């Protein structure tokens, strides 16, 4: 609980990763000014059930081969049942870095899908490792072609 | 305690939701929401400042 | 140039061996009950070893096939025997469906023998368990068959356990119907003499 | 616009309720849909049409069967839909029998033909 | 040969089970399962490598290794039959380069563990030896399937011409530890002929002693849950 | 182009309406296009049928409770 | 091939059976049995139509055909066995119905055969009842 | 193995590998020094031996050693928790600072 500019500056400095310290001061001042301008523009300019929106997102996750994650989200929202905070999170959703990597059978349950999934995972591990090796090799190759003092 | 539990539940939810709101960012948004600030305006400001911060961090990185 | 059989050609032959019909370079030695690769063609030791490890499955396949064929023709074997043959046919069709998956994958390759060995591990377990059940249940009928299966039910492995429990429910459905008829009709359809109630005329 | 939005609109139209008033039903529907998004069997409308004709005959509507064959011809002639198999299956699953008392002899998928899994 | 001693043990176990069941029928595996070497999960008992260029030596070695990691003999890497219950011993072609031979000999213990795990699974999946041992063999079979999947994938990457010697050595380090753990458990269980609560005791105690490393702890806790399911 | 598309869609909708009425499926006007527009996305039609059946059961239950 | 060909052999037997036993001389029971077999053969033809479609799409082969044909192979084997038994006992009326009951019982082991035989027995017994 | 792959790509000079190996040299030097001080000790003697090396002022070494110390204390911490929570000992090696006398 604080003034709108005070909390805006707090959040802006939190997000800021801020060569001279004057550059960092200028960057933080510019961030605060941009935040103030955006708030002012929105104020000068100045529905669906939130359950429906969370169902939308859960359905999308299940569609994207993330059914377990959608189930987790469903259980989270049921524990939840702040709404505007959830809406803001909804708008912010998908803004993080994308992820490319994260009794018994009845004799007919023999399925290539389980073994196929295992094979694909063991492919993904190997491939990712060789990609990391290639990328580190390329970085070193560039550095060895670079002056080295900047 | 209920506030803290809601806080870290929202943290985990946003992390799964691929939106990445942090501790104090979530606290700030909570304070704004109880202050009476529209979630959509909050998110618009958040995204605009995210873009501005990305551009400024890039520029300051090449300005180091 | 010597003939070395390509990986693809060995895959085709081993897929025939799994289907129960010999290949073009690996043929069923019926003096061991398994497929041996001729020595006129030169293949590496590992290839021959993989071939043997895989033809174990063809041996089990052909054993189950012969048992099912033989018991299938005897009307005297009774409804329980016919149900056993039906259950075995069903498992066989599951095996064939996996073989057809493997075929489709091979044609997509047109797959390596080692990946096929890994893919074939679970079929080997299933068909080994089924062949052992059949052998222990061979030469028995009616309640001897039911006991033979119930003895196999004592296995502690759940995959095997689940296979055998499904087979036992299927095999008991006829026995249960007879008992229900014995329990509900107070009458016998025992023309094979497999029901535990003897009528004396 | 979005498939989830369309599903919400459909459920709203079916129930004659607001979007929020069907959330539990909508949640069940979302779970059902997310269970399977792709068909598990091959698509080929000839089998669907044959099944439709058989059902019509079982309903003693052979003239209606001929009409259906004509309409199928017309549709495929003026083809603008690329996923007909799906709509035909939907209509078949939604078909009712108002002109006769409800009773059907069981069909077979192991004695009679069954679709090969994809 | 370990087989004969295990057959004697199995016969004695059968006699003791029949002696305790008052003559009720017991399950018995058809003999060909125990009487057929070609269904064992261990091993079944070429240009000389010293004429190949070093890189070609590495290639041929990696081929033999990829065969040997799944219990199959290579061309210039060959297995030596065992006496008693032991991990597989291997003969390496002596025209190989000493350094290559050393790098192989660092890897071979995994194959030894594999031959131990395979013999363990086969022995301990006979009905007489009890459900606890049956389930333990099944769990070991799951782990061995995972190992085999890994080596299959590594073979696939081989086939792209994108692995070598040191790269295999790097990728295989987790599996070396895993297979060492599996082989140690198998050898201890066989040598103490543990049945029932004996085996469960051993598994508990090992699960405690392997608390130091999280990989081993997780593996052993999985195994202990699975094998304790029948006993519980 | 747009005229042709509108004509095609009109005639397809008429054909589908006739097919529905001849099959006596029982579906009302709103399943004019959107429901089938959803099925045209490649959605599992069996599951779509199941869900629409469930919705019909729920609607009949609600209309029975109301009546 | 020779494992699949028995289905076609059974088909040629079923066809001859249908044609013969749908002649007036062979009796109403056999007429109705031939009609039911004709329905089943139509289903078979639908199956082979679908298999032709997948051929024409280049999406079937050998083992896939062998897998897909297994349900129909069993069904047609059963049908041909029933037809042969009815012909060889020249059953008419309650004779044929008796044979159908007894076979339906003996084929109790497999559910596919049970369902097929129950359909057939209902249909063919309708005139006699 | 990265360096092997790079060498095989040449089939590269020794100095670049020397340059590439500079950071490895630091890592392995710090590890050898930690190992020497922690040799011949067990239980709290081992834990103290490791904890003494944490006093290094070099941050690369400091971070490495702090990670290793957390890893090595996790078992010690578990024992203490069981000693602190169970009031019981699984000490058959006698590495825990609480002696039970039966």
């Amino acid at each position: 609980m604080a003034s709108v500019p005070q909390l805006l500056d707090d959040l802006c400095e939190a997000l800021l990763p801020a060569q001279r310290r004057g550059s960092r001061k200028r960057a933080k001042q510019s961030l605060k000014k941009v935040a103030y301008n955006a708030l002012f523009t929105n104020l000068f300019q100045d529905r669906l059930p939130v359950k429906n929106r969370i169902l939308m997102l859960s359905f999308d996750l299940r569609v994207g081969g993330l059914a377990a994650e959608a189930d987790r989200l469903e259980e989270l929202v049921e524990g939840l049942e702040l709404g505007s905070v959830l809406d803001l999170l909804v708008q912010l959703a998908g803004s993080g870095p994308p992820r490319v990597l994260q009794n018994v059978r009845y004799g007919g349950y023999d399925c290539c899908h389980l073994s196929g999934i295992e094979a694909d995972v063991r492919s993904i591990i190997s491939g990712e490792e060789e990609l990391c090796r290639d990328l580190i090799r390329k970085t070193l190759q560039v550095m060895e072609a670079a002056p080295g003092t900047g | 305690n209920a506030v803290r539990e809601t806080m870290d539940v929202l943290l985990e939810i946003s992390r799964i939701l691929n939106t990445g709101l942090d501790m104090e960012t979530l606290s700030i948004c909570v304070r704004l929401c109880e202050q009476g600030i529209n979630p959509e305006a909050l998110s618009s400001v958040i995204k605009e400042l995210r873009k501005a911060t990305e551009a400024l961090k890039a520029a300051e990185n090449m300005t180091s | 140039g010597a003939v070395e059989v390509t990986e693809a050609a060995l895959v085709r032959d081993i897929l025939y061996v799994f289907q129960g019909i010999d290949g073009k370079h690996v043929k069923m030695s019926n003096a061991d009950n398994c497929y041996t690769v001729e020595g006129k063609a030169n293949l590496s030791k590992s290839l021959r070893d993989t071939a043997v490890r895989l033809a174990e499955l063809g041996w089990l396949h052909n054993k189950i096939r012969k048992y099912t064929d033989q018991r299938s023709l005897d009307r005297s074997f009774g409804l329980v025997g016919q149900s056993f043959c039906a259950a075995l046919h069903q498992e066989l069709r599951e095996y064939y469906r996996l073989l057809s998956v493997l075929h489709s994958q091979l044609q997509l390759e047109d797959l390596t023998l080692r990946r096929l060995l890994v893919w074939t591990y679970d079929p080997k377990m299933r068909l080994k368990t089924l062949a052992a059940l059949v052998d222990h249940c061979q030469g028995r009928k009616g309640g001897e068959l039911a006991s033979a299966v119930h003895a196999y039910t004592k296995t502690g492995d759940p995959y095997a356990r689940s296979l055998v429990q499904h087979i036992l429910s299927l095999v008991s459905h006829p026995v249960l119907s007879f008992l229900y008829r014995w329990i509900y009709d107070g009458e016998l359809e025992d023309t094979y003499h497999e029901f535990f109630v003897a009528s004396d005329p | 616009k979005s498939p989830n939005v369309l599903l919400q609109n459909l459920c709203c139209r079916i129930l004659g309720k607001s979007e929020a008033d069907v959330a539990q039903q909508f949640q069940y529907a979302v779970r059902v849909i997310g269970s399977n998004f792709a068909p598990t069997v091959e698509r080929d409308e000839f089998l669907v049409a044959e099944k439709i004709k058989k059902e019509l005959t079982r309903q003693r509507r052979e003239a209606d069967a001929a009409l259906f064959s004509e309409l199928h011809r017309k549709l495929h002639s003026q083809g603008v839909l690329k996923n007909k198999w799906s709509i035909l299956y939907l209509l078949l699953s939604l078909s009712e029998d108002p002109r006769k008392q409800p009773s059907k002899v069981s069909g077979y998928a192991a004695l009679f033909a069954q679709a090969l899994p994809r | 040969t370990w087989q004969q001693s295990l057959e004697l043990t199995r016969k004695m176990l059968r006699d003791k089970q029949s002696k305790k069941n008052s003559g009720q029928r017991l399950p018995v595996l058809p003999a060909w399962v125990y009487e057929r070497p070609a269904l064992l999960g261990d091993f079944l008992p070429a240009v000389p490598i010293g004429s190949l260029p070093l890189a070609s030596q590495e290639a041929a070695v990696v081929e033999d290794l990829l065969y040997v990691l799944v219990g199959v003999d290579g061309r210039y890497i060959s297995a030596q039959p065992l006496t008693g219950r032991q991990g597989r011993t291997f003969l390496v072609d002596p025209n190989l380069d000493l350094s290559i031979r050393e790098l192989v000999s660092r890897i071979l213990p995994v194959a030894a563990s594999y031959s131990t795990v395979t013999r363990f699974i086969e022995e301990k999946s006979s009905f007489e030896y009890g459900q606890v041992n049956h389930a333990l063999a099944a769990a070991m079979r799951t782990l061995v399937k995972e190992y085999l999947v890994l080596v299959t994938q590594l073979e696939q990457l081989q086939r792209q011409g994108l692995l070598s010697l040191q790269k295999l050595w790097f990728y295989i380090q987790p599996a070396m530890r895993s297979l060492d753990i599996l082989a140690s458990l198998a050898t201890s269980v066989d040598k103490g002929e543990c049945i029932g609560g004996a085996t469960l005791s051993l598994l508990h105690d090992r699960s405690f002693s392997y608390t130091g490393d999280s990989q081993a702890q997780e593996l052993c806790l999985h195994l202990t849950k699975a094998a304790s399911t029948p006993y519980f």
